[PDB]
RNA sequence: GAGGGAAACAGCCCAGAUCAUCAGCUAAGGCCCCUAAGUGGUGACUCAGUGGGAAAGGAUGUGGAGUUGCGUAGACAACCA
RNA sequence: CUCGAUGUCGGCUCGUCGCAUCCUGGGGCUGGAGUCGGUCCCAAGGGUUGGGCUGUUCGCCCAUUAAAGCGGCACGCGAGCU
RNA sequence: CGCUGAAAGCAUCUAAGCGGGAAGCACGCUUCAAGAUAAGGGUUCCCACAGGAGUGUUCCUGGUAAGGUCCCCGAGAGAUG
């Protein structure tokens, strides 16, 4: 239903600059590089309008003879990754059209979404926030513990969706109304305004802010 | 109460004919 | 039904068009649409008038005959004469503007003044900055047009102030007294 | 409006009807609109 | 020793309700008789004797009273606070195959084949369904007198 | 003290199991589907999902039957003095 | 029902539910001029502070806050702690 | 809170019909999701092997294609998987 710019990228880490009213902003580096549409989503042959685009750099005796066929038809040279964008006006993109991180401008405000960092398998005080018990005055080794997980006779369950330790992070998530600082087309490269998830060279999805700004 | 409400008009079934076991 | 036993005046130039359940009207004003409810039989009457009749004496059916006389009489005298209600303003600061026959513009004490559109069935005539009415060819839309207008402001019971009905018995208190 | 099980007429000009399947009072003094709730 | 069917020995047809106008409740009973067999001399509880049964026009179903907005379905996703509502009349407007599923399956035995005959049952809001390969066959809803 | 009914359900209803039967008629209770048998026939009423919980009390819901006041010497509502 | 054991007051921890709503949202009536209120109708989405005294719950008090809600869940929660 | 409006010559937000109206309801935002066995969809890839018993050709073994896994170097992953 919605009409979405966007790019594929990798995380390069973060710096800071100070902008025109001498305010530190703090900056991720992403190389927003070149991404092509590798395929075309359409109403009348997959049922929904949208564009599989292409990113990265493969080694040719990694990619297979089905994704070999795939970037083939595409008319494309191999790509690590393919992203789709779902985007409204997937009908103005061609197969094999090339995609610069010129597509944002020097302010535009833009969702940055990756896979964010993991923790293994974290606590309920880490995960969930939850306070322990006292460090001193009688707790008997329970100073990290989730306390009661539920009542009694009535019911005599644990109720679904009770916060308890597991494994945490590596996850999709979506940071929101980032603004773009600077592009440098000829080379790729973008400065967004912000912590964005995930470590340092992991995929990043750049697209249009879905609510504009704050 | 509830409980005890509908214990007394599980009486008024048909089959019980107006009687049930502890009203 | 008394009146529904009544039939319709057609005026002088109008082409009425029964196409079965379906009313057309053509005048030298504008055209109207209805589909005439299945239970109830419309003829010319020798092509000059309107007889609608009533299958049986149930409720239903004088209901819906009473209702479709008038509103026959309704559609084609609105293409021959057009209609109009009157709404007046009270108090200080409170003036109505027209932003052209399809609009109204009203500074009724708020941060801003209020812009109020029309269906194209409905035209105001703003007359004073103090006086207004809405017409159209219509008996129903006219009225909620008009209650909505009243409803931007409707009348404080301590002063008058607001939009109120031409001849509103406007029910009225004293308060610091 | 005055919302209670037992409404009546309190004015002469009250005038109690049936609306959405609820006895109601209205009156043209707002004081005496009633609801049966 | 009273006859039993064996296996795929009582042939299964293939049936098409025009749900238009019909209860909910008739196009119910009525598919539920047809999906088990129960109009057949052949009938077996064990084995699946049954037909299929192809309904269209269900975004149609007649419902009497006020049932489109006051008769509601639930589903509950077991956790708390995990209750949704909805009626009848937004079920069949948005999702029309489950509310006849919900209908019909209510109204059959409790079972696992009850669970695979009603597999038997699709359902289509609209007045085409794609079973034109498996040619089914129209049925009418009617009562037999006295 | 089993069987059938009452959703389940010692004490309620029907009915007292000698065994077998892939015969029939019934009781209480039922006959749209779950669930065996009627989406039975005819005539009324209800529109509250009442049926499928509840009080004092409130109410132009609805259908029916009486008693009584006014009334084409023109009654009640509306419109003119 | 349980005495061939169904551990109990308060707190901590983790919640979840109801609405008989404390705040925020919508409204009717006012002995509603305005700013503020009173009252009863909707409404459970989110929220609903930190301390002094006392084992307490409760309560009084201090400084706040939009507000410092009332209840159920074995007077929730000791094979979770004290 | 109304508009039109009868039953009930008036009146009436309602009976036919039409409309405004809340942090509530369902969406809008984020995330998971075809074991959704109803196991979905698009694109791309490999393709008619060998031998037995056979009994509508069935079916069972064997070597492979595309593709993977074991193994090794690690981390942006991780209790182990
Ligand atoms: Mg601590
Ligand atoms: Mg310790
Ligand atoms: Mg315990
Ligand atoms: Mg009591
Ligand atoms: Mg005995
Ligand atoms: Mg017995
Ligand atoms: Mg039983
Ligand atoms: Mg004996
Ligand atoms: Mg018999
Ligand atoms: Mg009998
Ligand atoms: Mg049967
Ligand atoms: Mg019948
Ligand atoms: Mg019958
Ligand atoms: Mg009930
Ligand atoms: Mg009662
Ligand atoms: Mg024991
Ligand atoms: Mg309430
Ligand atoms: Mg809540
Ligand atoms: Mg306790
Ligand atoms: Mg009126
Ligand atoms: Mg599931």
């Amino acid at each position: 239903e919605r009409t979405v710019k966007g790019v594929l990228g990798t995380k390069l880490g973060m710096t800071q600059l100070w902008d025109e009213h001498n305010r530190l902003v703090p900056v991720t580096v992403i190389q927003a590089g070149p991404c092509v549409v590798t395929q075309v989503r359409t109403p009348e042959t997959d049922g929904y309008s949208a564009v599989q685009l292409g990113y990265g750099a493969v080694k040719a005796k990694n990619v297979t003879k089905p994704e070999a066929g795939h970037f083939e038809k595409a008319g494309v040279t191999p790509r690590r990754h393919l992203v789709e964008l779902r985007t409204a006006d997937a009908s103005e993109y061609t197969l094999g059209q090339e995609i610069a991180a010129d597509v944002f401008s020097e302010s535009d405000f833009v969702d940055v979404t990756g896979t964010s960092k993991g923790k293994g398998t974290a606590g309920v005080m880490k995960r969930h926030g939850f306070g322990g018990l006292r460090a001193t005055h009688g707790v008997h080794r329970k100073h990290r513990s989730p306390g009661s997980i539920g009542g009694c006779s009535t019911p005599g369950k644990v109720i679904k969706g009770l916060r308890m330790a597991g494994r945490m992070g590596v996850e999709r998530v979506t940071v929101q109304n980032l603004q773009v600082h600077s592009v440098d087309a000829e080379r790729g490269i973008m400065l967004v305004r912000g912590a964005v998830p995930g470590p340092k060279g992991s995929l990043l999805v750049v697209r249009s802010a879905a609510k504009k700004a704050a | 109460g509830k409980t005890g409400r509908k214990r007394r008009a599980r009486r008024k079934k048909g089959a019980n004919h107006g009687k049930r076991p502890n009203a | 039904s008394r009146i529904g036993r009544l039939p319709i005046a057609v005026p002088s130039g109008v082409e009425v068009k029964l196409d079965g359940q379906y009313v057309e009207v053509k005048g030298p004003k504008g055209t109207l649409n209805f589909t005439v409810r299945e239970p109830i039989t419309v003829s010319k009457n020798d092509e000059g008038a309107i007889l609608v009749e009533r299958p049986d004496d149930e409720r239903e059916n004088r209901s819906l005959h009473g209702l479709t006389r008038t509103l026959i009489n309704n559609m084609v005298i609105g293409v021959t004469e057009g209609y109009e209600k009157k709404l007046e303003i009270q108090g200080v600061g409170y003036r109505v503007l027209s932003k052209g026959p399809k609009q109204l513009e009203f500074n009724l004490g708020f941060s801003h003044p209020v812009i109020v559109d029309a269906p194209e069935g409905i035209t105001f005539a703003v007359e004073n900055p103090t006086k207004f009415s809405v017409q159209g060819i219509d008996k129903q839309v006219v009225g909620e047009t008009a209650a909505n207008i009243r409803k931007i402001r409707k009348p404080e019971p301590y002063k008058g102030k607001g939009v109120r009905y031409e001849g509103e018995n406007v029910r009225r208190k004293v308060g610091k007294a | 409006m005055k919302v209670q099980p037992s409404v009546k007429k309190i004015c002469d000009k009250c005038k109690v009807i049936r609306r959405h399947g609820r006895v109601m009072v209205i009156c043209d003094n707002p004081r005496h609109k009633q609801r049966q709730g | 020793t009273t006859y039993s069917p064996k296996a795929g020995e009582v042939q299964r047809k293939w049936y098409v309700i025009d749900a238009e106008d019909i209860v909910l409740g008739r196009l119910a009973t009525t598919a539920a008789n047809l999906l088990r067999g129960k109009h057949k001399p052949q009938y077996a509880p064990h084995i699946d004797t049954g037909d299929f049964v192809v309904v269209v026009n269900a975004s149609k179903i007649a419902l009497t009273g006020k049932k489109a907005t006051d008769s509601l379905r639930y589903d509950h996703s077991g956790r708390p606070g995990g209750l949704r509502v909805t009626s009848i009349g937004e079920m069949l407007a948005k999702n029309p195959r489950r509310a006849v599923e919900r209908a019909v399956w209510g109204m059959m035995p409790k079972n696992k084949l009850s669970r695979q005959q009603l597999k038997k049952l699709k359902v289509y809001g609209g007045p085409e369904h794609p079973h034109a390969a498996q040619n089914p066959q129209p049925y009418e809803i009617t009562q037999i007198a006295q």
